[PDB]
This record gives C-alpha cells, sequence and structure tokens, in this order.
RNA sequence: GAUGUCGGCUCAUCACAUCCUGGGGCUGAAGCCGGUCCCAAGGGUAUGGCUGUUCGCCAUUUAAAGUGGUACGCGAGCUGGGUUUAGAACGUCGUGAGACAGUUCGGUCCCUAUCUGCCGUGGACGUUUGAGAUUUGAGAGGGGCUGCUCCUAGUACGAGAGGACCGGAGUGGACGAACCUCUGGUGUUCCGGUUGUCACGCCAGUGGCAUUGCCGGGUAGCUAUGUUCGGAAAAGAUAACCGCUGAAAGCAUCUAAGCGGGAAACUUGCCUCAAGAUGAGAUCUCACUGGGAACUUGAUUCCCCUGAAGGGCCGUCGAAGACUACGACGUUGAUAGGCUGGGUGUGUAAGCGUUGUGAGGCGUUGAGCUAACCAGUACUAAUGGCCCGUGAGGCUUGACC
RNA sequence: CCUUGUCGGGUAAGUUCCGACCUGCACGAAUGGCGUAACGAUGGCGGCGCUGUCUCCACCCGAGACUCAGUGAAAUUGAA
RNA sequence: CAGGUGGUCGGGUAGAGAAUACCAAGGCGCUUGAGAGAACUCGGGUGAAGGAACUAGGCAAAAUGGCACCGUAACUUCGG
RNA sequence: AACCCACUCCCGUUGAAAAGGUAGGGGAUGACUUGUGGAUCGGAGUGAAAGGCUAAUCAAGCUCGGAGAUAGCUGGUUCUC
C-alpha cells in the first residue's frame, strides 16, 4: 500500500477481501508506494469462494490511499481507506468489475483496462 | 530555534508567567512606579498597554473584559476613572522604562517602570 | 555578470493550462556600477555592483570618496562579478533587462542559520533505540573511530555544530517572468536565505 | 575522566589569560555632576537632568 | 507589499460567498484524450483557507460506498464554477468530525434558512 | 599492583584478489544472452521468518545485494540476547561433597574530559604610516549513483522462434542542498465547547486548579511526509586495447625515433572555504603638514600642545546567536514597543427587547475578541557623551629635470 | 550428541511453538509415572484492538546544560 | 539528608468511600537567584501515511476501565 | 485505600539516599501487620532452608590477649673514594 506489512482491501470482484503488502517493487529500497505503483501482496483474508486462495503471493497496484494523490496543482484527492487491484503474472487484472472510485492520475498506456472498468 | 518567535519564558511555567504579569499590572496601577527587573519590565509593557488602551472606552463589556484579565476591584476602579481619561489624546506609549543599576544580592539588571505622566 | 536583489517571500501563479508554478519573488533595485577592474591594473577582470539606501551617517569618509569617483551616491554593501568580456563605464546602471523567459539562472545567498545543530539534523544520522533497554544516549553520536591504530580521529569527521548561514547556491532555476516596471524577478523554485535578505542572481553556466 | 599529569603554572596561567573585567560605561551627569552608568538612572535618582525617584 | 500586489493581478472573480457545512458542487476541467471537458464534484465543505491566492477548501463526497475528500484551490483555473446547493448552521470552522460519522449521524442541521 | 571477551544498534575509515555501473582481448560469441582474462576503487552495494547467533536455509525484489583489514573496528557511544559469580531444575558420572566447554528459568554494565584527535566559534599579535570596502587564487573540501518506456526499427541478423549495435526524447528510485508558494504536523502566547470544585456582597458574566483539566480549530516560526534543483556537456594527458610509417634482421614488424584514437580513474570544467599562502598578494578611496630640552646620532629618550580617518563603550534589536562573532538603527531619526486603519484565526461577544411556566429560540445577526503578518504614525525608549586610534610615514641601489 | 531427525498445522518465509512417528547415546512409577478445573508479578508461541516500538522522526512545554553575581569539591597527578 | 518512626481529633461541596478534585480552621513559598531559550540528557503534550515491519522478547509507550439492563462457550473436583 | 512487601521500565551511580525516587505492580480477616517488655550467641544460636540473619561486617561475628604468630612470597633499605 505505502509500506511493508500494510493491510488493505482489494477493489475487485474475483479477489480476496483483505491483502497485506510485503514488498514495494521499484528501486533498491523504496520506502513508500503511491497510487499507481506496483506492490507485492499476500492474501490474508479471502472471500468464501472466489478465484484467489488464502495465503497466496500476488502482484497488485495501489489505486486508493489516505495519503492521497497530488496533481500539478495545490489540489489533492484524498480517500478514506486504502485499496488495490490484483494482477496476474502479466500486468492485467484478474477480476471483471472494480468497486469504488479510482483516479485519473492512474491511467497510462498499460492501465487503460481498470480505469475503463471502474466507475469514477 | 526562536526564529521570529516573540515572548520570553523567564524560567517560569505558562500559568505562573500569566499570573505574575497579572499581579504586576494590578500593582503598577496602584503606585504608578515599580522597582522591577529589566526583562520583566520589557514584557510588562505588552500587558499594561492593552489594558490602558481598553480603558479609553467605558462600557459594561469593556469593564468586564478588563476585569477578566486583571482581576481586582481596585484596579478596575482606578481604570476608567483616572487612567484612560488622562491619556485620552496620547497615541500609545503609556509608560517608560528606565534602567537603574543592578541588584544587590544577585546581579539582575533592574529597571523603573513609570507611567508617562504623573 | 549578475544582479543583486532581495528575497521577498514565495508566491504562486497559475497558467492558462492549469498547472501551478511555485515562484520566489526577488526584488531588484536598479544597480549602479562602482568600478570596472581592467586586466592591466588588476589581473582578472570584474565589475563592482552596489544597492542603494544607506544613510550618510553610516558611510565612512573612505567609502564616500570611493563612491565619489563615479557619481553613484551608493548604499549598503558592495558586490563584485567576474565577467568574460564586456565594457562598462565607471557610472552605469544594471537592471533586470538582461533576463528573459526561461533562462535558467544560479541563485546564491546566505542560507537561514540554525543555531547549533546536532548530528541527526546536520548530517542526517540515524538515532539509537528509545525503549529496548537503552541508556541516556538516544540522539548522541555513536562511535568516532577504530580502536587502536588510527591513533586519533580522522579529520573531516561528521560531528554536531552550527548548521549555519554559510553561502549556498541553488543551480539552474528557470525564470518565469521579468517585470521591468516593478523591478521583480520570478524564479521557479526555492531561494536560499530568509525573506528580506540579500540574493545574487547570475546566468547558469552548468546549462 | 581524570588527568594523567598535573598542569604546571604556565599551563594554568595561560588558560586564565582570557579572564579579565571591563565595565567602563560611566557617564557624568550634566546637572548634578554625578558619575553613573550610561543609560541608567544615577544613584541619586537623576536621568538626563530629571529627578525620577 | 510587492508579493501582496502580484497576487491581486491573478485574482479574478470566480467564486460566490459560501461557508463550511454547505453542500457545494464544483465543475473541474478534465484534460484527457485531446479534448477538454468539465466534471461535477458534489460534496459537503469541511474546511476553508482565506490567505488570498493561497486559499483552499476541502469538500467531502461519498461515491460508490467509499468516502473521498478533495482539497480545491480557490483561484486555480481548473476550478471553473462553484454553486451552493444547501447551507446550514454548524457554528464551527472545520467539520473534520464527519470523517467517522457515515449516514444519519452525519446530517447537517438547519438553524439557518 | 586488571588490555572489559561473542552477537545487535550508531558512526565510519583503508586495500583491490571488483558484485553492479565504465573501457577492452579471446571464445565451440548468428542475434538476444553468456564463459574466461587485462585496465579501473569515482559512486553504489536490500527489506523480512527462524535462531543470542556471525554464518546458514527460506519468501520477495534490485543493476548489484563483493571479499578483507581496522583489539575477528566501534561498551570512559548504547544493549546484556550468548559464554556468563552466587538460586533452582532435567539427563549422565561419582557411595558423597560435587562435576559436565550436555540442556532450561532468573540474574546491578560506574566516571562531571586535564593533554593528543575531531566538529564548531571567539580573543591577542603580524603582514613596515593608519583606516573603509572589494578581491586574484597557492591550496583544501563538496559532488560523481542508476532503473524503466518511445523514435531510429519490428530494420539488420536469424528457416522460424527470437530480436539489436551507436544515437536521440520522456520520467522514475536512492542520495544531497535549499524553501514554506501549496499539502499536512506542531503551534501550553489566539478564539470557542464542556465535567468537578473554589472565588468576585447575590442573578448574570468571569477567573483559578484538576497533565494545557478534557477537547474542537489555528497566525507567524520550525518542519517532511510537501515545492524546486544536482549528478553532466565540453577540453588536455593517459591505463588496458586498436593502430600508421619504420628498421635493427633487403620480407615481416603498433617501436628503437616519430605520428594518432582511447574509460565513471587523472587534471580542468559545477559549488563552498581559502593571503597566519610569515612567500602574509592586488585595485579604489579617506585621514594627519606644531614646538622645546638631554644624550649617542637608522639618531634615541623626555616635556607641552594636539588628538583627524575611523574603531570601541553604551542603548533599541535581528528570519544572527550557547557566550561570543555577524547585519541594521540611535532624534541628520520608523531600530524596538505602543496607537489607527487592514489581513488572518475563531465563530453570530456582553447588554438592550420579545415567545415560552421553564431549559431554549428570536431583530441582537458575520457581531465581538484576535500572538509572531502588512501599511502609516515620534506617543515611549535609543543623550549634539567617554575611551582607544596621531601629527606625513626608516636605510641602500637603478632609472629619472 | 548426530539435530534445524522425518511428516503435518500455523506464516509469503518458522533452529522458536503445537500434534504425531519410535532409531529412548542418557524417561519410568513415592529422589514418584501419567492426566487435571481453578489458581500464577512463572516460561514459550499465536490472534483482535492499540499505538512514536519502528520507516523517520518534526514541533511544543518545564527541570538541567550555556551567560552574569556569591559560595565552592572529586577521583588523578614523576616532570613537561 | 527526597529515607524510617507507635497511638487519638479529622469539617464543606461531588463521590460507596479514611480513594480522588477543589476549599474552611490552621500552616506554608520547601535557605542561592537573575538572564538567554543552541546541541544533548531528564520528566511530559500532539502527530500526516503505515500499524510491531523495531527487538533476544509488544520491553517501554498507546488503548479498556463507572452504575443499570440483556447475554455469555470448551472444560469442570459441579463451587467455578 | 491506610498498612506490609518489592514484579517491570527509566533516573540516580562523586547520588537527596553505603540499596532511594516518579510511574505502573502483589497481599490487604489473616500461615496477617505492628507498639512495649522478655528468651535463644560464636563450630554457638535462629532459619516455610538462601548457607540466609546474628548492630551497615558472616562457609561461623565484634573486642582484648597468645602476638612483633608464620610467610622458601611481593615491596623498601639513606654519606664519599
Ligand atoms: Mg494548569
Ligand atoms: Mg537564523
Ligand atoms: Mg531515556
Ligand atoms: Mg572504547
Ligand atoms: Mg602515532
Ligand atoms: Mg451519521
Ligand atoms: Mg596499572
Ligand atoms: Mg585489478
Ligand atoms: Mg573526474
Ligand atoms: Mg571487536
Ligand atoms: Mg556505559
Ligand atoms: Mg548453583
Ligand atoms: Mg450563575
Ligand atoms: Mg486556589
Ligand atoms: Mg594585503
Ligand atoms: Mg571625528
Ligand atoms: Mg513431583
Ligand atoms: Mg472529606
Ligand atoms: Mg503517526
Ligand atoms: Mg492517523
Ligand atoms: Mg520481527
Ligand atoms: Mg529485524
Ligand atoms: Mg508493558
Ligand atoms: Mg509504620
Ligand atoms: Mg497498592
Ligand atoms: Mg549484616
Ligand atoms: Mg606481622
Ligand atoms: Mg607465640
Amino acid at each position: 500500500m505505502i509500506q511493508t506489512q500494510s493491510m488493505l482491501d482489494v477493489a475487485d470482484n474475483s479477489g480476496a477481501r483483505r491483502v497485506m503488502c510485503i514488498k514495494v517493487l521499484g528501486g533498491s529500497h523504496r520506502r513508500y508506494a503511491g497510487i499507481g505503483d506496483i506492490i507485492k501482496v499476500t492474501v490474508k483474508e479471502a472471500i468464501p469462494r472466489g478465484k484467489v486462495k488464502k495465503g497466496q503471493v500476488m502482484t497488485a497496484v495501489v489505486v486508493r490511499t489516505k495519503h492521497g494523490v497530488r496533481r500539478t496543482d495545490g489540489s489533492i484527492i484524498r480517500f478514506d481507506g486504502n485499496a488495490a487491484v490484483l494482477l496476474n503474472n502479466k500486468q492485467e487484472p484478474i477480476g471483471t468489475r472494480i468497486f469504488g472510485p479510482v483516479t485519473r492520475e492512474l491511467r497510462t498506456e498499460k492501465f487503460m483496462k481498470i480505469v475503463s472498468l471502474a466507475p469514477e | 530555534m526562536r526564529h521570529r518567535k516573540s515572548g520570553r519564558h523567564l524560567s517560569r511555567t505558562s500559568a505562573h508567567r500569566k499570573a505574575m504579569f497579572q499581579n504586576m499590572a494590578v500593582s503598577l496601577f496602584e503606585h504608578e512606579l515599580i522597582k522591577t527587573t529589566l526583562p520583566k519590565a520589557k514584557e510588562l509593557r505588552r500587558v499594561a498597554e492593552p489594558l490602558i488602551t481598553l480603558a479609553k472606552e467605558d462600557s459594561v463589556a469593556n469593564r468586564r473584559l478588563a476585569f477578566d484579565r486583571t482581576r481586582s476591584k481596585a484596579a478596575v476602579g482606578k481604570l476608567f476613572n483616572d487612567l484612560g481619561k488622562r491619556y485620552a489624546n496620547r497615541p500609545g506609549g503609556y509608560l517608560r522604562i528606565l534602567k537603574c543599576g543592578f541588584r544587590a544580592g544577585d546581579n539582575a539588571p533592574m529597571a523603573y517602570v513609570e507611567l508617562v505622566d504623573r | 555578470i549578475g544582479v543583486v536583489g532581495r528575497k521577498c517571500g514565495m508566491t504562486r501563479i497559475f497558467t492558462e493550462e492549469g498547472v501551478s508554478i511555485p515562484v520566489t519573488v526577488i526584488e531588484v533595485e536598479p544597480n549602479r556600477v562602482t568600478q570596472f577592474k581592467t586586466e592591466e591594473t588588476d589581473g582578472y577582470r570584474a565589475v563592482q555592483v552596489t544597492a542603494g539606501e544607506r544613510r550618510a551617517s553610516r558611510v565612512t569618509k573612505a567609502q564616500a570618496g570611493h563612491f565619489a569617483k563615479a557619481n553613484v551616491a551608493a548604499g549598503r554593501g558592495v558586490w563584485e562579478f567576474r565577467l568574460g568580456e564586456e565594457q562598462y563605464a565607471a557610472g552605469d546602471q544594471i537592471t533586470v533587462d538582461l533576463f528573459q523567459a526561461g533562462q535558467m539562472v544560479d541563485v546564491t545567498g546566505e542560507s537561514k542559520g540554525k543555531g547549533f545543530a546536532g548530528t541527526i539534523k546536520r548530517w542526517n544520522f540515524r538515532g539509537q533505540d528509545n525503549t529496548h533497554g537503552n541508556s541516556v544516549s538516544h540522539r548522541v553520536p555513536g562511535s568516532i573511530g577504530q580502536c587502536q591504530t588510527p591513533g586519533r580521529v580522522f579529520k573531516g569527521k561528521k560531528m554536531s555544530g552550527h548548521l549555519g548561514a554559510e553561502r549556498v547556491t541553488v543551480q539552474s532555476l528557470e525564470i518565469v517572468r521579468v517585470d521591468a516596471e516593478r523591478n521583480l524577478l520570478l524564479v521557479k523554485g526555492a531561494v536560499p536565505g530568509a525573506t528580506g535578505g540579500d540574493v545574487i542572481v547570475r546566468p547558469a553556466a552548468k546549462a | 575522566a581524570v588527568q594523567q599529569n598535573k598542569k604546571s603554572r604556565s599551563a594554568r596561567d595561560m588558560r586564565r589569560s582570557h579572564d579579565a573585567l571591563e565595565s567602563n560605561a560611566l557617564s557624568v551627569e550634566k546637572s548634578t555632576g554625578e558619575v553613573h552608568l550610561r543609560h541608567h538612572v544615577s544613584p541619586d535618582g537623576f536621568y538626563r537632568g530629571r529627578k525620577v525617584v | 507589499k510587492i508579493i501582496q500586489q502580484i497576487e491581486a493581478e491573478q485574482m479574478n472573480k470566480e467564486i460566490p460567498a459560501f461557508a463550511p457545512g454547505d453542500t457545494v458542487i464544483v465543475q473541474v476541467k478534465v484534460k484527457e484524450g485531446d479534448r477538454q471537458r468539465l466534471q461535477a464534484f458534489e460534496g459537503v465543505v469541511i474546511a476553508k483557507r482565506n490567505r488570498g491566492l493561497n486559499s483552499a477548501f476541502t469538500v467531502r463526497k461519498i461515491s460508490n460506498g467509499v468516502g473521498v475528500e478533495r482539497t480545491f484551490q480557490t483561484y486555480s483555473p481548473i476550478v471553473d464554477s462553484l454553486s451552493v446547493k444547501r447551507r446550514g448552521d454548524v457554528r464551527k470552522a472545520k467539520l473534520y468530525y464527519l470523517r467517522a460519522l457515515s449516514g444519519k449521524a452525519a446530517r447537517i442541521k438547519e438553524k439557518l434558512v
């Protein structure tokens, strides 16, 4: 989410209900990860029947956080509750629908799917 | 660091510091001349002057507000009756500070605080 | 050459697109030239520069006569700029007209002084624990050197003291706006020193 | 900690070379001709030709 | 005054009079796909600064069962319009106590009409 | 007649037998990748589960998660988890006291730094008459890191799969500096809510104490989690390496002479200090133009008159500061305090009058109060005072009326 | 002892913890053997909440420390 | 000399209370002060995002804690 | 809660104190706590047992005598040629 061992729920239908960050991908030692940054998570609490089992190492992208996202302005979108979206071995999402809002700072060439699938 | 921070602690807690200037003003408005320490006089001019300025407008609300911070019937009576009318046309500067030697026991720079007209 | 001004706080301006440009407003009095150090008499080549508004009672007679060779009636401080090749008369006026949009510049000036700083603040050291049995030492520096055969403490060791107001320069700040009427420079970024100080603006050589 | 060798007279006296006094801020009152510290009320109670106490 | 005077030129009237506790709707410019468009952000104001050009308010919205609070800069050209739909008495400056209350407990009373 | 032993945290410094980045040779190196070996120490070189553990095995990255020295660095910098004095227990040996480098719980880690060393900051004197200000740079420090996308080009190469060299554009991680414009934190000196209790002759209103009583906010300042910037480009000499002419040795030959290219290393280039650089450097300007005696003669000493340029004392202070030091101002006057208009923070003050039996509500109603923020204003406080610093700047040689 | 013996659970990862295997160097029945509710300032693990423990510390308030005046030790000391 | 020392009286307001917070009677200002408000130590207040990732170990700190009512599991020596 | 005891962190270590202080902690109708007086003493007493306590001293105290014990062990041993 923003640090190793940071509990957060997922924004996905076929995923779990809560996951925990275990590694912030990127440089040598990244202390923090903002919205739109890849993390590595472990499934801590799963839905009674989905697709991802409990206690599995997956890759996720941060989509919401209480720290907020800062644009090229004095204006920041700040949520109340963290969230993430799971990813496959390739960097495309697992589920179909996305719960809650997202941010337009996230949409890049590689994330045109989840932004289109999410109600902002 | 103190960068552009105003107000000196004087090695006293906040309540002692408040109550000490509250009791220095009430004593200054009885005798009109006090032998006090110079750093204490440099801070007393930021407490007595608001009271003297407040005393220039007589009202129930003004007298209550003055009493709320200099709690003494004699001081409130001295204000609004002798002070605030004598300085009815003096813009600011209601008292002066004159350094006076040093203390006998310790070496504390003393200073006289005196009302400007007396 | 360069221009001497005053830091006067930071502000912000909004362009038509929508982005925010943090800005440091630099006041620039029109600067007079005091000397033109030629090579034949001084070796190097440079030009003196001065700001105004100093009372006559605070200038020594030596300085008053120094500002009498060129009719300047100069004020506080004297600054000198080394230049490659450009002629300047004894009495000249240097304004903000030599700057334009873009034009990344180097901004020097005395930084804000911290009184007497510890090692965690001056050198970004890491502190010891706070609960796990630790003794009084919580923020003090740890070891200094090795046991037997440095025989001493190596010079240049990072220790506490005086995060000072020593001169520091921020490199390659782009100018957003130049005001030839109010005599202002809008620099995109931070400027060393507190507001109301003295700041030197020079073209950036690093590019 | 403690010392390994005592300091001699020269080493001790060199340290206290920067230990001297200076209070020469005296001024003569124009009226009473009384010596007093500058910007201070005189011992008799005069400041720049005016009794204040 | 030189910095207080530069800000006056950037100040152009864009906002009506409002206060904390109102339910404003904000039209924000969206630059995406080489086509500019507006977007409506309706919520309840919970904070305000009045420094001048450095003025900003915070508006809280509940979207898709998820809360979200957006800090807006008053004099940015991104903040195009600002209309007040409701105003109520709160006798407080910052309504940060609403970050916990969700539904019926987070209702703004009405002594002001 | 005492050198405190293993691990952990903090702080680092040094070697290259180099993990990554950099330049090259060979290869059973088509390309993408690799193996091996020279040159290269400029900068980097991970977070966790276990275990007291260094080490080691694991899950997940990263360009890489280097090997050693430095009392297997660092306890007059911290811990005492291990070994570990006294208590107790399990197993084994011993009839027994007791023992085990076999296990398990519990078990006081002292020192105010005198002299070297280092980070800061001052006083004295010198730089040859004395001052104000600016300065060249002998020399020493600072920095040097790197990933990921797009165009060249799906081109070359390769049956196909797969896929560049060099060059250009963009934005990321770690590190470092600076600053509050923004986003937050703090803000016991600003404004409000409210519990218990005491007090102001009582109602109202208000103030102490209860961790700021408990909180809701918050100006300036400080601050990072925020804003911006930097690692270079370019030149010279080179290491490994690639050579051209060229013999010795009619050919050949990168060398013996000579002429080149050549990498984060070297020296400039970017930033800071820097003439105590006793070799004490350099330009501009300012100040002093009076006598007498003894003794000796760069002539020395003494008496009087003179004290200039300026500096210090002192005071009002500073986004400067431990004390200093440094910057600004002292009535030729806005240096500090106050006062009047503003802005900000808080939120319809007290009192007047009505509805209700009453708490409460209503014109009162954006009111009142408002620290450090901006403008103006001599009302107050900074005294036409004292002390230092002098009276034309030694002698030899060359040019020079 | 070999030993972090082999299998399973918990965790992404478990020389610690819990349940089994018997190859018990060196368990074993009043130096008592197996169980045991409640009791432990007892030992070892795991979970919710909580948080400056920690990424990484930033600000603020008092008593120290620093300057002025008075009184005024200490261990050590062959000489510098 | 922040330590130790047997026994009686022991009020008002809240509170079950000889606890706790303010006061009456009565007694005290704790026998060096005055400055400034650096590092660092000690005793505290708050904290953006994470929430034990710190550590030999949740050590220390943070959080719950009052009266009335509802309701309460494995196990048990049938009290809990 | 008084009262007794001393489980944990920090401070203190030349301390306010030769064993304490601010925070937290256990018992608090009993095998309790405590005031006054008395009995048990040196290879000898007491001990819910640590080799603990026996006047700041304990694997057998303090003091006076044997005693200037003994020390194959340290240290020191003074003017000149
Ligand atoms: Mg209080
Ligand atoms: Mg400063
Ligand atoms: Mg501590
Ligand atoms: Mg040591
Ligand atoms: Mg040596
Ligand atoms: Mg609600
Ligand atoms: Mg010895
Ligand atoms: Mg090598
Ligand atoms: Mg280089
Ligand atoms: Mg060692
Ligand atoms: Mg120690
Ligand atoms: Mg034992
Ligand atoms: Mg009342
Ligand atoms: Mg009282
Ligand atoms: Mg010179
Ligand atoms: Mg003069
Ligand atoms: Mg038994
Ligand atoms: Mg009572
Ligand atoms: Mg926090
Ligand atoms: Mg929070
Ligand atoms: Mg751990
Ligand atoms: Mg760890
Ligand atoms: Mg605890
Ligand atoms: Mg007792
Ligand atoms: Mg108790
Ligand atoms: Mg004893
Ligand atoms: Mg003997
Ligand atoms: Mg005998």
